[PDB]
């Protein structure tokens, strides 16, 4: 395990291109930019996985077995430039055309035989499974509504690949009427048992929706570790800590061989200075100077200095949400969900309590310790409702929000300041300047610069092509908009409060 | 004119060498390096020696010359920084070093030949002229240094300071 | 991020009493001396582990002898000066450790006091300070003369001389008073004398004249100084400041100074490999080897590392990469108004960084404050905050951040937090708990849950007058992990042949809730354990 | 023998060296490395053998001339010029921490005396064409300075500034 398999399924219907509003996106360009984006997104977070990009509908084929009308664009392997630069090839209006030629659109298809080459894919992969998956890009609902021989072998060849450990998903897109799953589906795409029978994504129809569903139903969630949550020594659960944030640097450079480009995995050795040889762990002891004193401590003794509790967290009470601070931030917060695996009945408390500790608006003030002989912090664990969008997206898991608190030491003093208040008049100036800089502020409205800077020239190297075309910044205000927009307030607001002097 | 720019060392019987100042036709620079007290550095005193490609060798440190027998040689003065000045193992594979003004430390803005080969000790007098010149410099270092500047590329970015005594001299072949 | 302050240092005298009846025994409660002596040792303690240029001075009042220079004959006796001005060392600790001993005599605290104004009046002149500070450590158990008092209150007036005043009780009012007695933790008017009461009126009338009101606030008790900052709050230093210009567009411009408000406090030193016998880091080499993947043991020299990148399936060299090729140019230090959004769209959760600023308006700009206070009041009233462009110099990577609003009676200001990216987000789905049969509790867990909840709060509503008190502020309280390093630290250092000792009893006392909330969790706790079945699986 | 010359009127010529030989001016220019307290870039300073300083041009060219700014020390230059809060003295102070001036090295300061400052229009066309020529020369030739405020810890301004000396006719 720890290598996921994700098989891209396009259907390449004729539907697939009618657009409709002409300004909106076509269905297929739709899903080669979500695509793309998904390798994109792959290479930036380094991440490695195999993917693969099949279209069935097509005249051309090529799969190994020879069937009809699938065409293999890409097996299983890592994201890569090349593969980018194809996909992007097929993209837009001249990307369509291009495609059209080289791929016709518009034939008869049968599932069974396209499940059957992607299960071939998943198997001649050497390098393990883990977690094999296929998503389906398509927007009719009724594929083999004429011919029911097809139907029941779509079913039964579905129901064959459930049971070997493929996860079949859909990414159903914008239909004339809708789309309706309870027709043809439902019985092909995978449902896990009783927990995911209800609420199913609506259909798709801009880019950004499709991505998001697409980006939370293919990465599997990994927890930093597996805690103990007790509400005394006897009441003990078992809960999963995840990080939902985490800051995205820019991967360091590699040491690769002059003679074969590939990693040198160092090490660390200790030697000594006279004799030349090895050294134990147990030769060896740590020292700190005070002044001109030397105090002297073993490993074992550097290592019990820090020891107050062992790992997990510890309920010390609770508190009303009124008494949290927001301007107490002290570092990212955690995620704590339910773990049934380690000790049975976890779920139900944790149930209870989250239903009770909303109800009552009070957070469960805890001592937290990560690791062995790590010092405790004082943590609040914030209940947390799930909240999901109209496209019935999760965009708020339920839970726990482990928010850290600083400690006195972490609180820094600020200078004694005069108090000087406005007249309400350039109160209400500027409150017309703020109306007239009012915008909606999303959670992903912003990309890091420096890191799309620096793939973008390392995606230009690898291409072996020139220097690349800078991109203008979005996180930096647009001046000029703002001005306009604003007029003479800002001359007014100056009035009031600028002396002429200064 | 009490002061002196050149001055010379003996090698052997026959040859003795010059030890200049400016770098007019010389090609091998000898620096000795001393860091101020910061938060991130350990080690204080360093000397190497550089060519007209870039190319760097460890002659000296805290402990003396005979680190010089270890033949240590890199590609740059950042690359000797972080493998000697800072051994710490957090900060070794945690970021790099560079100049923002592009200046060397031996040739400034002079242009760095392709690679040719490297100057090292073979003999056993070449030990005693090192020994000669790393105690000259080391006499001159509280009062004939210059400041270099290096960028390191934290959160925020750094800046460390050093003071380099640097003599320029040809190794006759 | 790191702190950055001035470079002033402080000049601090301890006054302690080591009087007869300060050394008073009582089953559960330690001597007042001892609880001084606490206090007195985790200030030093501090000072000296953490290299401050403060100068410390010591004066013991009530001891058998008298070595103070205003003695003359019949005159501020038994008042020693035990320490001069000067820096604090081990020597110090060893004395307050296992050197100054119980005295069996009495003194007047207002002469130690009037000897500790002498000790920092004569021993400044040579010095440049700050800040001078007296720390009073007595019990009020002797009788003292009121004729000297308005000559000390000018005297401290004109010299600008700052107090604080330890005690072995609180001046709570209206406490209501209350297993085993515990020091130090969060949980006793008819138990002092009249003299007590007397020196607590003219302690009290004191510290009124030379602060105010708010001087009340600088009277503590043993017990909550050893779980509270409040030895060094007149000695702490605050950051130097960041000046910037707030932009509202290309025409509007405030002048603004950012101060760190919140930034996690760290060891200064770290260990260093030592050798075993000789004890010096030479003796140590430490080098890396990575020769070659396979077991071949071949020499490798340092001119191979050449280095490359990856971009997925395929590497990049440094060959073919430039030093200027790859470089974000900044446009520069900033702090610009991206723009204003609705506050209930920026959230906690997405908090990111390691720090947290507050922006005033720059210091003598009349036309600064008065801009910066319109803003702030703005989006106080329209219940909004900014979305901000944060840049800290042409070097650093630039951020994205949201500022709101901080209205106080005494100052306001903006608050920025960072926030996050695009790339920064992990987009998870977890199955929900309240549709679901398999883990549904019932009716009676859900009471049993209710029950636990409302016998462990922390808060009360006193007095009726819609107010909310914490009776459990873990943001008063300092990391016990500095505190505990410290003690190891002195142990070692005067101890050499002996074992680290435990953690001492009162911080595990300040790192738990009031006795108060145990038992009445005891009881639901116990009915809790009968209803939910916790079985650890048995792979 | 002179490094470079510069026309000062129709009759004499100012010569322009790049070592202190028996001069008695010191013209600097100065370019400021990126600092978060900084608020200024590059300046331009006139120091004289005891050390007092003054201000030419500020990146607008010679016009901070006619203000005539002067300062007992480039410390005092700095100090008054580059930092954009109101009392930076309060804060810190600045110092080499080698004995060091940014114009004679280790040299031995003399006595308070009169610094030159221009009078007639051929001194501001001399400082005009001073200011030029040693823009001109700043990309390649510079040396490096440091500056240390008192700062815990203690706060480091690097420096790159070119020198020209030379001396003015009585």
């Amino acid at each position: 395990s720890g290598r996921d398999s994700l098989i891209f399924l396009v259907d390449a219907s004729k539907a697939m291109f009618e657009s409709q509003s002409e300004d909106e996106l076509t269905p297929f360009d739709m899903s080669i930019q979500c695509i793309q984006s998904v390798y994109i997104s792959k290479i930036i977070s380094s991440d490695r996985d195999l993917l693969a990009v099949v279209f069935y509908g097509t005249e051309k084929d090529k799969n190994s077995v020879n069937f009809k009308n699938i065409y293999v664009l890409q097996e299983l392997d890592n994201p890569g430039a090349k593969r980018i630069l194809e996909l992007d090839q097929f993209k837009g209006q001249q990307g369509q055309k291009r495609f059209q030629d080289m791929m016709g659109h518009g034939s008869d298809y049968s599932l069974s035989e396209v499940l059957w080459v992607c299960a071939n894919l998943f198997s001649d992969v050497q390098f393990k499974m883990s977690h094999k998956r296929i998503m389906l890009f398509t927007n009719e609902d009724n594929p083999h509504g004429n011919d029911s021989a097809k139907a029941s072998r779509a079913r039964t060849k579905a129901g064959d690949l459930r049971d070997t450990g493929i996860f079949l998903d859909l990414m159903h897109l914008k239909k004339p009427g809708g789309f309706d799953i309870s027709l043809f589906y439902r019985d092909i795409i995978s449902i896990a048992e009783d927990e995911d029978l209800r609420v199913h994504f609506e259909e798709s129809s801009k880019l950004e929706d499709l991505l998001r569903k697409v980006r939370a139903k293919e990465t599997r969630k990994r927890a930093l570790s597996r805690l103990k949550l007790k509400l005394n020594k006897d009441i003990v659960i078992s809960v999963g800590i995840y990080n939902l944030v985490q800051k995205a640097l820019k991967p360091p450079p590699i040491k690769l061989y002059r003679e074969t480009n590939e990693p040198v995995k160092t090490k660390t050795r200790t030697f000594n200075t006279s004799t030349g040889g090895l050294l134990l762990p147990s030769d060896t002891k740590r020292s700190q100077i005070y002044g001109s004193r030397q105090i002297i401590l073993e490993k074992e003794e550097t290592e019990e200095l820090k020891r107050f509790d062992d790992p997990g967290l510890m309920l010390m009470g609770f508190k009303p949400l009124v008494l949290l601070k927001k301007h107490h931030y002290l570092r990212p917060s955690l995620f704590v969900y339910p773990e049934e695996s380690l000790v049975i009945g976890s779920s139900t408390l944790f149930s209870a309590l989250l239903i009770k500790c909303l109800e009552k608006e009070v957070a469960a003030l805890c001592r937290y310790t990560p690791r062995r002989n790590i010092p405790p912090y004082f943590v609040a664990l914030v209940p947390q409702e799930e909240e999901l969008d109209d496209q019935k997206i999760q965009v708020t898991p339920p839970g726990f929000q482990l928010v850290f608190l600083p400690f006195a030491d972490d609180k820094r003093k600020m200078p004694f300041t005069e108090k000087i208040m406005a007249t309400p008049e350039q109160v209400g100036k500027m409150k017309a300047i703020v109306e007239k800089l009012r915008f909606t502020y999303r959670s992903d409205s912003f990309e890091n610069p420096v890191l799309q800077q620096h793939f973008r020239n390392l995606e230009a190297l690898a291409l072996d092509l020139m220097e690349p075309e800078q991109a203008v910044d979005l996180t930096l205000p647009k001046v000029e908009a703002m001005n306009k927009r604003l007029g003479s307030l800002v001359d007014e607001f100056k009035e009031l409060v600028y002396p002429p002097d200064y | 004119s009490y002061n002196r720019s050149m001055t010379t060392i003996h090698y052997n019987d026959d040859v003795d060498i010059d030890i200049h100042t400016d770098k007019n036709g010389k090609e091998l620079c000898y620096c000795y390096i001393t860091i101020d007290d910061h938060y991130l550095v350990d080690v204080e005193t360093i000397g190497v020696i550089v060519n007209r490609s870039g190319k760097c060798l460890l002659v000296n440190n805290h402990l003396g010359i005979g680190i010089v027998k270890d033949k240590r040689i890199s590609d740059s003065f950042g690359d000797v920084c972080m493998d000697t000045i800072f051994d710490f193992s957090e900060a070794r594979e945690l970021f790099s070093l560079t100049n923002d003004d592009n200046r060397n430390i031996a040739w400034d803005t002079d242009k760095l030949d392709d690679d040719t080969d490297i100057w090292t000790p073979v003999t056993e007098d070449d030990y005693k002229f090192l020994s000669r010149l790393v105690l000259y410099a080391k006499s001159q270092s509280d009062t004939v240094f210059d400041y270099y500047v290096l960028t390191g590329d934290t959160e925020p970015p750094t800046v460390f300071i050093f003071k380099v005594t640097r003599f320029y001299f040809n190794m006759p072949k | 991020p790191h702190m950055v302050r001035s470079g002033n240092k402080a000049a601090v005298v301890l006054c302690m009493d080591v009087g007869f009846t300060m050394s008073n025994s009582i089953p559960g409660i330690e001597s007042p001396f001892e609880q001084a002596k606490k206090v007195i040792t985790m200030f030093v303690q501090r000072q000296v582990f953490a290299e401050n240029k403060d100068e410390i001075a010591l004066v013991l009042f009530g001891t058998d002898g008298t070595d103070n220079p205003l003695s003359g004959g019949d005159q501020y006796q038994n008042i020693t000066v035990h320490r001069h001005l000067m820096l604090p060392d081990f020597d110090l600790l060893e004395d307050i450790e296992s050197k100054i001993q119980p005295g069996s005599q009495q003194a007047d605290f207002l002469d130690a006091l009037i000897v500790s104004m002498d000790v920092i009046q004569h021993e400044t002149i040579g010095k440049k300070f700050e800040k001078r500070h007296i720390e009073i450590f007595t019990d009020l158990s002797s009788r003292f003369s009121k004729s000297q008092l308005d000559i000390i209150i000018h005297s401290l007036k004109k010299c600008d001389i700052s107090l604080q005043f330890f005690l072995p009780f609180s001046l709570g009012k209206e406490d209501g008073s209350g297993g085993p007695f515990r020091l130090g933790g969060h949980g006793p008017l008819k138990g002092i004398t009249e003299q007590q009461k007397e020196g607590l009126e003219i302690v009290k009338m004191v510290m009124i004249s030379l602060e105010g009101e708010d001087g009340l606030d600088e009277i503590y008790s043993f017990s909550e100084s050893l779980r509270k900052l409040c030895v060094f709050k007149k000695i702490e230093r605050h950051s130097i400041h960041w000046p910037c210009r707030l932009t509202i567009g290309s025409n509007l411009s405030i002048r603004i100074a950012a101060y760190k408000s919140i930034l996690q406090e760290r060891v200064k030193k770290t260990w260093t490999v030592v050798d075993a016998k000789t004890l010096k880091k030479e003796d140590i080499q430490k080098e890396t080897v990575y020769c070659l993947n396979d077991d071949d043991e071949t020499e490798v020299l340092k001119e191979d590392i050449i280095q490359g990148f990856r971009y997925g399936s395929d590497i990049v060299p440094f060959s073919k990469v430039d030093e200027e090729q790859m470089k974000y140019k900044s446009e520069g230090k900033c702090f610009s108004v991206l723009g204003f959004c609705k506050s209930s769209q920026v959230q906690r959760r997405f908090f990111m960084g390691n720090q947290v600023l507050k922006v005033f308006a720059a210091r003598d700009d009349e036309a600064a404050a008065v801009a910066l206070s319109s803003l702030i009041h703005a989006l106080d009233d329209l219940d909004m905050v900014a979305i901000v462009r944060y840049a800290y110099d042409k070097r650093a990577n630039p951020q994205v951040g949201v500022a709101f609003p901080h209205i106080k009676h005494n100052y306001e200001c903006l608050v920025y937090v960072q926030l996050p990216f695009m790339e920064d987000l992990r987009q998870y789905m977890f199955s929900s708990l309240k549709n679901s049969k398999k883990y549904a509790p019932t009716e009676a867990q859900l009471n049993a849950v209710d029950a636990l909840i409302d016998s462990m709060s922390l808060a009360k509503k006193d007095e009726k007058t819609d107010t909310l008190e914490d009776l459990f502020p873990t943001t008063k309280i300092p990391n016990p992990r500095f505190q505990r390093l410290f003690q190891c630290l002195l142990h070692r250092a005067l101890h050499p042949r002996e074992p680290l000792p435990p953690i001492q009893q009162h911080i595990w006392n300040m790192l738990n809730p009031p006795a108060e909330v145990t038992t009445k969790s005891q009881i639901p706790l116990s009915k809790i354990k009968t209803l939910f079945p916790l079985i650890e699986a048995k792979k």
